[PDB]
């Protein structure tokens, strides 16, 4: 198997492994929005960036660890100042136009954006200088809000960060295309002409959306993510 | 004189743009009367595909879309035999500002392009090919379909061409005016019935293109340049330009000049020759020029700059690059801030939205930064921040359009950040003089 | 300058028109979102006239066809905006003194907005 | 819409592989645009049913390009190029004068019923700037105030673009500026 090195660690890993899996299998960490388990990785959020050497032969531009294959004897750097500064910058770009709904957002604590923001954002700039959070002091993007797409799912087009998870899933897993973007640029937004949301497996996007865009109407405004008492069990509605 | 072509030396032979504008040049009869389709006849029955590929490989013919990759080696990357159907893609999406050169090739000399596409299809075993034209070129599209119909009637596109075991056919597909759809991997999405969000480059279209077939995409100027190469020598082609820039190039110029337009000139002519001998010299004092297209970084108006040979190497060593040879003159009467303003707003209009940096920063932040600066609102803070912003976008995007936005701004700062500071520290809007009549 | 004030005032005025249309064609109007600087202002004092920032006209299917927004209280480059979803149509109005509410240089009167919303209803609304 | 024309559908679907029917979304949509002036949802549903795909994908596609209009436009949809070259030739003042005279927004239509406005990026004729396009047709190039107002007075009286007297010279591939 192929030998990879992450910042202090050497890992055996099968050849077809993505660099991201080699980082995490190596025990390091990297932001993650565009990619998902069982979904085709495509470099979209540009969060998964690492440094890659393949001889010390450092790459010119940052490598997308979500769509990078791994080669034997590669050096992966996730702790260099450049990588951390770039990840914080991309978080800044992503939260740029976000609707300021966290306290009243149904996603609350179990929101990947919140966690990766507090994880990687605001690189240590060098004093005890009075810090500034956001540079964006302009008018934010405002689109349609709290729109029920279906008797189970509600849609907030402002919270979408334009990942591909729901449409990637919709084409891949059920094979039922009842969702895709409409326009382009920053005006891009999610919509449908199939209104009943006919596919019998739509609910999973509720869990996948790294933001609170698509939320469960049957569980909207009941309790907070940490507040619910979890009971892991097995469903007996059908024999699977 | 020692054999080297760098300008107006009298041994230059117009090949592509010769018949442009001549009335009835779009008739197949015109093309035939000047020796057309002879090169297809000779190559199809004499040469093998590897031979016509080696021919263009030795021609030094580099990609005419702006890339510069040897189309010979490019075709050498193809499977070159697999049993599957292959496709040849004509990229007729011309969307870079200041670029109007291929338009009239498509309008007035189509059968040159058709012969070149037949040559490339013979080279790469392409039996069917598609021509993707932008939704703003209707005259060229009409003339192209007319030419294809004529060739189909007189037996130039058929089951078996000229007795040999090769086949070829072309099909036109009109676009709807989207700059990103010109991207070679996004064009295939747009045609295929998808939204034009680019594809992964590590799989190249030579190995996976339209509908999974091994397609090859070449620029219109490249396909047209194939025909003379096969016609009269590859060395004759390589007779023009420096050691890394062989052949001729279709330069075009726009701006406050006496007679802007197109000139089929060798690679390496000085900017002074182009603007002054040909375009008649500027009409107003120019503060800078954008050589390649719009995506290229501006360079100052200097004598040591005016002497620069327009090539794939001399501009490389000066910081800018030769995208299309489409020069635009920026005068002192218009602020650089306003020029890059319009550039960034244009690139914001045309982003696909996949990459966070391009979509968000460019369409929301960068354009807003330029607006605040040049509308009499900015402060030095915005210029510092925008200065730091570009390296956060350049390195990491799925398609280089994002880099296409920062490099012109990047250089615009490295030579004219001072200007912005003025408009920052004066809190002055960009000057708005009356320019049109 | 101080034009901002009247703009927000003018913005409130705009909302009235929207609501009126709702009763005219019997079409659903919805308050989309209120000001954050009014929810999250805890003790801080608040002088703005209304609390609503974003609203829309939704068709029978609930999908909006017309959107209107106003700039927040502390943001740079303040404006009022209109958008037709799915139609790639954006309008950006200011308030010029003496003239009134104007889209750039062209006045934005009640009749213009009524016609625009009626065109959206006839064309874009699915049901 | 495409019910009437099945020969055209056969011709378009023969241009693409039997599995690549979806490519046909591009031409079919276009045929609607120039025929009816704007794209209705029914057109999109019909394109999907004919081509064997979901209306959602087709709508996303159609809204991806700037040319495809989904609201009514005037009989003469004046597409104004606003790019660098055309601005340097006065697309700012041209656009300002045009819109202020006609009194329209880019989303709405003149009450006369034949004039709509829209900004467009590079029309690929830069030396002859400024440039304007009328809904599908070869550009009216070298647009000066006289050229614009004459084109307007002609179109107002029902003159076909092919038959309108345009003052001034517009070069083919080069053009003399004086
Ligand atoms: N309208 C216009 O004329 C415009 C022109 N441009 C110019 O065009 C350029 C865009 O060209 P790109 O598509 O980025 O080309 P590129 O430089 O990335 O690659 C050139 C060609 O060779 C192939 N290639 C490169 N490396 C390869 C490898 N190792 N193995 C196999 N194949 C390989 C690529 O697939 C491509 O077809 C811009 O950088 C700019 O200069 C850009 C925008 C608009
Ligand atoms: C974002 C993007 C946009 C592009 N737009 C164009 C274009 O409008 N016209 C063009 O000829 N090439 C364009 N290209 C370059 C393509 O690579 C080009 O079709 C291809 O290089 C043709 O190959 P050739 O130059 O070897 O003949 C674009 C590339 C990118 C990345
Ligand atoms: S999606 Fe996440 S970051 Fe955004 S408002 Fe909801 S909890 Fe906050
Ligand atoms: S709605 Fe959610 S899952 Fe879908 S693209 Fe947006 S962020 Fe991703
Ligand atoms: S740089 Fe990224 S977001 Fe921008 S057009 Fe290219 S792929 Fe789309
Ligand atoms: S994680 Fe690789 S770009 Fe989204
Ligand atoms: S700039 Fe308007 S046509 Fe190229």
């Amino acid at each position: 198997m192929v030998r990879v090195k992450v910042n202090d660690r050497i890992v055996e890993v099968p050849p077809g492994t993505s660099v991201m899996d080699a980082v995490f299998h190596a025990g390091y960490d990297v932001p993650l929005f565009c990619s998902e388990k069982h979904l085709s990785p495509i470099g979209a959020c540009r969060m998964c960036l690492v440094r890659i050497g393949l001889p010390i032969q450092w790459q010119p531009k940052l490598a997308a660890s979500c769509v990078t294959a791994v080669a034997d004897g590669m050096v992966v750097d996730t702790l260099s100042d450049v990588v951390r500064e770039a990840q914080a910058g991309m978080v800044e770009f992503t939260l740029l136009n976000h609707p300021l709904d966290c306290p009243t957002c149904d996603k609350g604590g179990a929101c990947e954006l919140q966690d990766r923001t507090v994880e990687y954002g605001l690189y240590e700039k060098y004093p005890l200088e009075l810090p500034v959070y956001t540079r964006f002091e302009f008018t934010r993007r405002h689109v349609d809000k709290h729109h029920p797409l279906s008797p189970f799912v509600i849609l907030d087009r402002e919270r979408c960060i334009h990942c591909k998870r729901c449409v990637r899933y919709f084409e891949e897993v059920p094979g039922d295309e009842v969702l895709d973007f409409i326009e382009r640029g920053v005006h891009t937004f999610i919509g449908t002409m199939d209104f009943g949301l006919p596919s019998g497996f739509s609910g999973n996007i509720t869990d996948i959306c790294p933001v609170g865009a698509l939320l469960d109407l049957t569980a909207r405004f009941r309790a907070r993510n940490w507040e619910m008492e979890e009971t892991p069990t097995t469903c007996a509605l059908c024999p699977v | 004189t020692g054999p080297i072509l760098s300008g107006l030396d009298p041994r230059f032979e117009r090949t592509l743009y010769a018949h442009v504008g001549k009335e009835g040049s779009w008739t197949l009869d015109y093309y035939l009367r000047h020796g057309g389709y002879e090169t297809a006849k000779r190559v199809l029955k004499e040469k093998t595909p590897d031979e016509v590929i080696e021919e263009v490989k030795r021609s030094g013919l580099r990609g005419r879309g702006g890339a510069g990759f040897p189309t010979g080696l490019k075709w050498s990357f193809m499977p070159k035999d697999d049993g599957k159907q292959h496709y040849l893609i004509c990229n007729a999406d011309e969307s870079e500002p200041g670029s109007f050169k291929d338009r009239y090739i498509l309008e007035d000399v189509p059968h040159l392009l058709i012969e070149g596409m037949i040559l490339a299809g013979y080279a790469i075993r392409a039996t069917v090919g598609y021509i993707y034209v932008r939704g703003e070129y209707r005259r060229a599209a009409d003339r192209l379909e007319q030419a294809i119909k004529e060739a189909r009637a007189r037996g130039y596109l058929g089951k078996n061409l000229f007795g040999t075991d090769f086949s070829f056919d072309l099909h036109v597909h009109r676009g709807a005016g989207a700059y990103i759809c010109g991207e070679e991997t996004a064009l295939m999405n747009s045609l295929e019935g998808l939204r034009a969000n680019p594809r992964l480059k590590p799989p190249f279209p030579a190995q996976s293109g339209l509908w999974g077939k091994p397609t090859t995409i070449n620029n219109v100027e490249t396909l047209a340049s194939v025909v003379p190469i096969m016609e009269r020598g590859a060395d004759w082609f390589a007779q023009m330009g420096t050691e890394q820039s062989k052949g001729m190039k279709l330069y075009q110029i726009s701006g406050p000049v006496k007679r802007p337009g197109v000139y089929e000139l060798p690679m390496g002519t000085t900017f002074r020759e182009l603007i002054y001998e040909w375009a008649g010299g500027p009409l107003e004092p120019i503060q800078a020029i954008i050589p390649g297209g719009s995506s290229t970084p501006p360079l100052p108006f200097t004598e040591e700059v005016l002497d620069t040979p327009m090539s794939y190497e001399h501009l490389q060593a000066k910081g800018s690059m030769l995208g299309t040879g489409g020069v635009i003159l920026i005068p002192e009467r218009v602020s650089m801030v306003d020029a890059m303003w319009n550039l960034t707003r244009f690139y914001a209009h045309e982003s696909c939205g996949k990459c966070t940096p391009c979509r968000e920063g460019v369409a929301g932040f960068m354009v807003n930064l330029f607006a605040k600066i040049g509308t009499g609102q900015g402060e030095e803070k915005d210029v510092e921040n925008l200065e730091a912003l570009l390296p956060l976008i350049e390195g990491r995007s799925f398609c280089p359009l994002a880099d296409a936005a920062v490099w012109p701004v990047k250089g615009s700062l490295r030579h004219f950040k001072d200007q912005y500071l003025a408009l920052a520290r004066e809190k002055r809007p960009v000057p708005r003089p009356s320019l049109w009549r | 300058a101080s034009s901002e004030r009247e703009l927000y005032e003018a913005w409130v005025e705009l909302l009235s028109w929207m609501r009126e249309y709702a009763q005219a064609k019997g079409v659903r109007f919805e308050k989309e979102a209120d000001f954050p600087d009014f929810i999250y202002r805890m003790e801080r004092p608040y002088d703005l006239p209304t609390t609503i920032m974003t609203a829309s006209l939704s068709d029978g299917l609930g999908e909006p066809f017309l959107l209107a927004d106003v700039s927040p209280r502390h943001a740079k480059l303040k404006r009022i905006g209109l958008r037709l979803p799915r139609a790639h149509i954006h309008l950006h109005a200011h308030y010029e003194p003496g003239k009134g509410l104007v889209t750039g240089k062209i006045p934005l009167t009640k009749e213009r907005f009524f016609a625009l919303a009626d065109r959206a209803r006839e064309a874009l609304a699915f049901a | 819409f495409f019910d009437d024309k099945q020969d055209f559908l056969e011709e378009t679907f023969a241009k693409y592989p039997p599995e690549g029917r979806r490519a046909a979304i591009m031409p079919l949509l276009r045929r609607v645009q120039q025929e009816e002036g704007w794209i209705r949802p029914e057109r999109i549903e019909e394109i999907a049913r004919l081509v064997g795909t979901t209306p959602t994908e087709v709508m996303g596609v159609a809204s991806f390009y700037s040319y495809y209009q989904f609201v009514p436009t005037g009989k003469y949809h004046l597409q104004v190029c606003a790019t660098l070259s055309c601005k340097l030739a006065g697309a700012e003042e041209l656009w300002d004068y045009l819109t202020e005279t006609l009194g329209i927004g880019p989303g709405e239509v003149t009450p006369d019923g034949l004039f709509s406005v829209q900004k467009v990026e590079c029309l690929g004729s830069c030396h002859t700037a400024p440039v304007i396009q009328v809904n599908d047709e070869p550009y009216v190039e070298c647009v000066t105030r006289a050229r614009l107002e004459a084109l307007l007075a002609g179109l107002r009286a029902g003159k076909r673009l092919e038959e309108i007297e345009l003052p001034g010279k517009c070069g083919h591939h080069v053009h003399e500026v004086e």
